């Protein structure tokens, strides 16, 4: 959609000073814990028996990390966003099969990880535009389904 | 939760409609897939996913014999569904969400099917009685 | 966006055989029953103590005529739905001070009291193709929101 | 419904949390009113719906003694704010939708606030028991 100058600038700054090696794995095996239906589609990755084994798990643990990185197309292209994700959005329904509403309970409990680490940095106008980011690239994650 | 005057709607309803169940089943499961096809990943498993399709009318028959059961279970879905409930949660891991979406189209169902009967305090009675059921069935999830 | 032709038949069929004088008020009536934080906004229109009154109050039924009415510049306007509400939207939200939730409610009962009136003939794809359309336009009242 | 276990992580952590239940409120509204802007019409009896405002510090203030009201009760929410439930549903009129919404803002605030104590076990037992209080909330609406 239309962005502003500062929202730019809000996700420019989130996004330089990412750990994704830190936020990627927590904010996975946070929704895993919290949303535990999400289960349904890691059948390999081994002990997602509890919140211990799952937070523990090497599995989940790269593949938050990728999760998070699927973020970096959209940041990367803020006027395409929907365009960006077509492709990841037809593997997700064609070839994935998951439940677009699972996009939204990652997003929070990416935006949940994102607060804790940054605190009092993370303003509601810090959470209005890094939120209103994340819902552009859900809608378009279930934008190929039907 | 579901007042005296609530369980009473639900009750006479059924008590109306009760026999066209299978009717119901088909059609909603049916308008479910078409309307919300993202909901069908939960049948990819399936051969035949669509409308009137042997198996949606498969699947119909026992989401209103859930329905039937609730009614049953009216005062208490929590421990009326917890059979049906741990079956989704770990057998199935249906997102709850899902649940308002099918809750609408029987809805729509029962409207198409009997407008006579389904005035809005019938309605009103019943979304509260569906959501009701809508939570029995997330009981076990986490 | 994009609309099919038959998604553009399909709406035309059933606003020109829609009975407005009979679907408005029952559908206004309907959700202020099922919704009854609704009523918040008909102040001035009286009863609203019990499901009897609402049914039977002659401004709910004029206020629902009216609010059907208001779906027709929408459907006279396929492919510019936002612009068209732009101004009802602002109406709606800086003069009435009305929660756009309750658009995605009363649209609801839109459908309901279609269905009843329409039965059979009130198909799954017809259902899709007037949701999609109800849906477009309360995303369109919501947009001057802020 | 709640666990036994989800009842302990509540209480657990909500006397972790509790002593700065003033600053979580002004906070969460705060985030409410400028993330979910569809929010303040709920509060244009107001003249000033921005972010710590006067009074939007004293609202946050009240309904954080509403949630530590709500732990008290945790064995039975819904009786536990029947009062608070026909201010928002009699007198109010507030769309339990927003409630929903209110429920993620606070999620955040806490999580700024209390990165340790919001292990993923506080989350889903915490989320588990806003989710109660929407519903307590919203018991005599219809
Ligand atoms: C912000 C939301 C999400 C984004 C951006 C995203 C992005 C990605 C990316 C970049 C991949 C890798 C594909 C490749 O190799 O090209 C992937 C794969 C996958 N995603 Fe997502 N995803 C999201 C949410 C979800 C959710 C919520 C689930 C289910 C709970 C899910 C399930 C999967 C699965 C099962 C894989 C395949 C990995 C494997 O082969 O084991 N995704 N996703
Ligand atoms: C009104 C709410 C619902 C009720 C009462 C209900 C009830 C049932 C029942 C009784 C079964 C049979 C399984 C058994 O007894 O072993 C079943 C199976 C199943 N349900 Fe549900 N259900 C509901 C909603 C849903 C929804 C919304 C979905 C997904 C969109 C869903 C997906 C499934 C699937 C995939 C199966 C298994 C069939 C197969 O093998 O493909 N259910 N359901
Ligand atoms: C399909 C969604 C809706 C449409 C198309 C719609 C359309 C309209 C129109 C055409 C008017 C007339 C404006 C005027 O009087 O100048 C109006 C006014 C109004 N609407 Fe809506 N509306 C919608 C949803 C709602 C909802 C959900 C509510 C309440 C929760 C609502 C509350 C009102 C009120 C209180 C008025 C002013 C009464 C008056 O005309 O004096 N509207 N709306
Ligand atoms: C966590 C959920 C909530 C809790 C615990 C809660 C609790 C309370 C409490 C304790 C009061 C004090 C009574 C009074 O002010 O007269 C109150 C009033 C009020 N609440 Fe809530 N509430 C919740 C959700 C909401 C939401 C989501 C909204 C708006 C969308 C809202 C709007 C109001 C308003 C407008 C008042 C009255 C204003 C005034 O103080 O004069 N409440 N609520």
């Amino acid at each position: 959609v239309e962005w502003t100058d500062k929202e730019r600038s809000i996700i420019s700054d989130i996004f330089s000073h990412m750990d994704y090696d830190d936020i990627g794995p927590k904010a996975l095996s946070r929704c895993l814990v919290v949303y535990p239906w999400t289960q349904r589609y890691f059948s390999g990755f081994g002990n997602l028996y509890n919140a211990e084994g799952i937070m523990s798990n090497a599995n989940v643990a790269a593949h938050g990390i990728k999760v998070l990185h699927g973020l970096d197309r959209g940041m990367k292209n803020m006027d395409n966003i929907a365009d960006a994700y077509t492709d990841l959005s037809t593997l997700h329904s064609e070839k994935l099969h998951v439940d677009p509403d699972n996009f939204k309970l990652l997003s929070d409990c990416i935006t949940i990880v994102l607060a804790a680490k940054m605190g009092h940095a993370f303003t509601a106008e810090t959470q209005g535009a890094f939120q209103k980011f994340l819902a552009a690239v859900v809608s378009a994650l279930g934008k190929q389904y039907h | 939760s579901l007042s005296d005057k609530d369980k009473a709607a639900v009750r006479a309803l059924w008590s109306k409609i009760g026999k066209s169940s299978d009717a119901i089943g088909n059609d909603a499961l049916s308008r479910m897939i078409v309307v919300y096809p993202q909901t069908k990943i939960y049948f990819s498993h399936w051969p035949d996913v669509t409308p009137g399709s042997p198996n949606i009318k498969a699947h119909g028959k026992k989401v209103m014999g859930g329905i039937a059961l609730a009614v049953s279970k009216i005062d208490d879905l929590k421990t009326g569904l917890m059979e049906l409930s741990e079956q989704h949660a770990y057998k199935l891991r249906v997102d709850p969400s899902n649940f308002k979406i099918l809750n609408h189209c029987i809805l729509v169902v029962i409207s198409t099917m009997f407008p006579k009967e389904f005035t809005p305090e019938a309605h009103v009675s019943l979304d509260k009685f569906l959501s009701g059921v809508a939570l029995a069935l997330a009981e076990r999830y986490r």
